[PDB]
RNA sequence: GCCGGCGGCGACGACCCAUUCGAACGUCUGCCCUAUCAACUUUCGAUGGUAGUCGCCGUGCCUACCAUGGUGACCACGGGUGACGGGGAAUCAGGGUUCGAUUCCGGAGAGGGAGCCUGAGAAACGGCUACCACAUCCAAGGAAGGCAGCAGGCGCGCAAAUUAC
RNA sequence: AACUGCGAAUGGCUCAUUAAAUCAGUUAUGGUUCCUUUGGUCGCUCGUACUUGGAUAACUGUGGUAAUUCUAGAGCUAAUACA
């Protein structure tokens, strides 16, 4: 027993599809508009709006 | 496992002291006493965590060994000492009395009392016995055996006792349209008026209690402790007249007042 | 430049304490050492810096501020008694033995092993 | 083998090493607390009559009282039993322990006086012995000094002196526990108060609930009347 | 201290009742695979009855004398489990599948079994007694053992940290 | 230092065992024990007391065995120990 918290999350989904054309693109578009510094950073901000979008579905 | 336990796990402690997790590993664990280890307080959280005294363990003790706290007029040093519900905690070196009374959200509230009050205590009769050339005898919630009780007491009344004697001052019945509040479950600290009981012999009588803001709930006759006549409580009520208002108008006063 | 503030005050007659939460305003310096910090509050609160305990002071992120805790006692007895010996120490009121817990184990468990007025002599 | 002999009277005793069996054959084949008639050891001991107290053999494991055999046995020795002294309560041990008759086969033999002979041995009767310490419960000082009730202990208690290099001498005298002083009487006194003080307060409680239900069945009483 | 006795404030105790912390026996409902396990249990207690014994008590718990019962394709009984059981974890449309030795709760055991002292509480292992397996010292007479506590070492293996304060 | 009181039955570790067993939710002890705490009870009994008895540690002194937190013999002395 100690006195410590376990209570760690992962802020980021990987695309299902590891290379598809069309994706790729609109990833590095939002980079390059925002100077954002890998993909990680663009899968954080869609994660955290679908699951927003998911607690508005399942309170429709 | 042999014997009996002496430890209690933080985590494992009762959710009402709001002991925070990464602090320790252990937590105060209520000695043995008149209230139950479930449903009391160790002076230690009363002292440190609520009334702010107290920064670590060691100064609990501190204050304590020096003899300035009186649990119903008599002098505790043991600083996992368990004061429950009613109980009154005199503080004579700055001249503060407390009574422990259950809030709205259903925990131990910091309720102050007048020195005048901090003199009786109302407590709930478990049984009634009468025992070796019939002196009867009574026994309460906070485990206060008394001898030659009023005959008119009867199981699961109230009774008012000063704290300075062991002698019962006055009594209420239990009946319909008496003030009670709620010591046990999803209601609990809930104050209200009685409406009906309905007795389920074999089982566990339930009881339905009218709020004061027309709101009707139910509960379970040992839950249940009689503390005004008629609709007029015989103590002071905490901040809240007992009153669960919902979450929608706690919002809204939280909102009114910033 | 150093600015004192103070802010959850109490007059802890239970432990005669006044204890309270300390707020040092350094922009350009480094972290105020906790000498300063008493006698500047020790002149606030008209007292010797003597009979002052401040610790726990967390400088924040950008270096604006630092909060820390502080205690004054009514008297250097009283402070003597109630406040923790690591504390004293710092002040130099206080003398830790120099013995490990190793030594002291160890002479516990050789103390053991003979009975008598003998345990003494093993040493 | 070797005689461990004391003369209790004195207090005093000394180790002797016999290796003759002329003066050992008296000994043998004799159990633990026997009157043996020691004359065959040497001249100085004319009169003197010895008890066998205990011993080691070869080994060094001691002999018990009670045990009728010659050489060892394994005993459960537990409380009470010699050879043995418990770590924690009620602990019991197995230990290998030495018959209770005498055999040659003896590492030392514990030998004490119980009576003279025509004179002194040199070690034992010839040097004076003190007992030192004496009498701290109060009726022992009384059974000791023949004191009658009226007269004082404080008066003829013990005073040790004890003196030693580099410091003046003192005399130092026992807390005599078991002794009635004005503190013991007000214990006694301060006893026997709350035996008042508990029956006028159940004659009071009862008095007063007796007023209280002759009015309470009298009202129960008035309503049956209807 | 009060007019030779009478007393206030505690601390250790204490038969018994109540209480708190429990603990122990039960009630109802719920568990993975297997028919290449279809009948099982009852000689030596299986199911029930009467009387006791023993136990902290209720009871085939045990003894005596009687009855011939009790469970079973709604899967008994037997065997297997790389089975401690839950609170939970991973994944995921809805339904599900898989994991849960591991920090909280309950159970179990201190190499394997067995027996017991003390105590309110143990069938205790950093208590004892014996046997079985391993193994330490030795003057060969005897003596002393228990890391699945924290470090650390050997072994095992694809697989896991500092003889710290 | 030693006698006496209490604790050492908690904690920690690990998952071998264990398949209506463990365990979970729900009820029962009107069928039982319970250190401790907190209350009650404690001249309710009709029959040397202004304090009774004996020992043993500690300590001193003589020892044995190659050996262990091994212990025997001798001389005193305590109680909220033992009576």
């Amino acid at each position: 027993p100690v006195a410590r918290s376990w209570v760690c999350r992962k802020t980021y989904v990987t695309p299902r599809r590891p290379f598809e054309k069309s994706r790729l693109d609109q990833e590095l578009k939002l980079i390059g508009e925002y100077g954002l510094r890998n993909k990680r950073e663009v899968w954080r901000v869609k994660f955290t709006l679908a699951k927003i979008r998911k607690a508005a579905r399942e309170l429709l | 496992a042999r014997g009996p336990k002496k430890h209690l796990k933080r985590v494992a402690a009762p959710k009402h002291w709001m002991l925070d997790k990464l602090t320790g590993v252990f937590a105060p664990r209520p000695s043995t006493g008149p209230h139950k280890l479930r449903e009391c307080l160790p002076l230690i959280i009363f002292l440190r965590n609520r009334l702010k005294y107290a920064l670590t363990g060691d100064e609990v003790k501190k204050i304590c060994m020096q003899r300035f706290i009186k649990i119903d007029g008599k002098v505790r040093t043991d600083i996992t000492y368990p004061a429950g519900f009613m109980d009154v905690i005199s503080i004579d070196k700055t001249g503060e009395n407390f009574r422990l009374i259950y809030d709205t959200k259903g925990r131990f509230a910091v309720h102050r009392i007048t020195p005048e009050e901090a003199k009786y205590k109302l407590c709930k009769v478990r049984k009634i016995f009468v025992g070796t050339k019939g002196i009867p005898h009574l026994v309460t919630h906070d485990a206060r055996t008394i001898r030659y009780p009023d005959p008119l007491i009867k199981v699961n009344d109230t009774i008012q006792i000063d704290l300075e004697t062991g002698k019962i001052t006055d009594f209420i019945k239990f009946d319909t349209g008496n003030l009670c509040m709620v010591t046990g479950g999803a209601n609990l600290g809930r104050i209200g008026v009685i409406t009906n009981r309905e007795r389920h012999p074999g089982s566990f009588d339930v009881v339905h209690v009218k709020d004061a803001n027309g709101n009707s709930f139910a509960t379970r006759l040992s839950n249940i402790f009689v503390i005004g006549k008629g609709n007029k409580p015989w103590i002071s009520l905490p901040r809240g007249k007992g009153i669960r208002l919902t979450i929608a108008e706690e919002r809204d006063k939280r909102l009114a007042a910033k | 430049t150093v600015t004192i503030r103070t802010r959850k005050f109490m007059t802890n007659r239970l432990l005669q304490r006044k204890q309270m939460v300390i707020d040092v305003l350094h922009p350009g310096k480094a972290t105020v050492p906790k000498t300063e910090i008493r006698e500047k509050l020790a002149k606030m609160y008209k007292t010797t810096p003597d009979v002052i305990f401040v610790f726990g002071f967390r400088t924040h992120f950008g270096g604006g501020k630092t909060t820390g805790f502080g205690m004054i006692y009514d008297s250097l007895d009283y402070a003597k008694k109630n406040e923790p010996k690591h504390r004293l120490a710092r002040h130099g009121l206080y003398e830790k033995k120099k013995t490990s817990r190793k030594q002291r184990k160890e002479r516990k468990n050789r103390m053991k092993k003979v009975r008598g007025t003998a345990k003494a002599n093993v040493g | 083998m070797k005689l461990n002999i004391s003369f209790p009277a004195t207090g005093c005793q000394k180790l002797i090493e016999v290796d003759d069996e002329r003066k050992l054959r008296t000994f043998y084949e004799k159990r633990m607390a026997t009157e043996v008639a020691a004359d065959a050891l040497g001249e100085e001991w004319k009169g003197y009559v010895v008890r066998i107290s205990g011993g080691n053999d070869k080994q060094g494991f001691p002999m018990k009282q009670g045990v009728l055999t010659h050489g060892r046995v394994r005993l459960l020795l537990s409380k009470g039993h010699s050879c043995y002294r418990p770590r924690r309560t009620g602990e019991r041990k197995r230990k290998s322990v030495r018959g209770c008759i005498v055999d040659a086969n003896l590492s030392v033999l514990n030998l004490v006086i119980v009576k003279k002979g025509e004179k002194d041995i040199p070690g034992l009767t010839d040097t004076t012995v003190p007992r030192r310490l004496g009498p701290k419960r109060a009726s022992r000082i009384r059974k000791l000094f023949n004191l009658s009730k009226e007269d004082d202990v404080r008066q003829y208690v013990v005073r040790k002196p004890l003196n030693k290099e580099g410091k003046k001498p003192r005399t130092k005298a026992p807390k005599i526990q078991r002794l009635v002083t004005p503190r013991v009487l007000q214990h006694k006194r301060r006893r026997i108060a709350l035996k008042k003080q508990r029956t006028k307060k159940n004659k009071e409680e009862a008095a007063e609930y007796a007023k209280l239900l002759a009015k309470r069945m009298k009202e129960a009483k008035e309503k049956r009347q209807e």
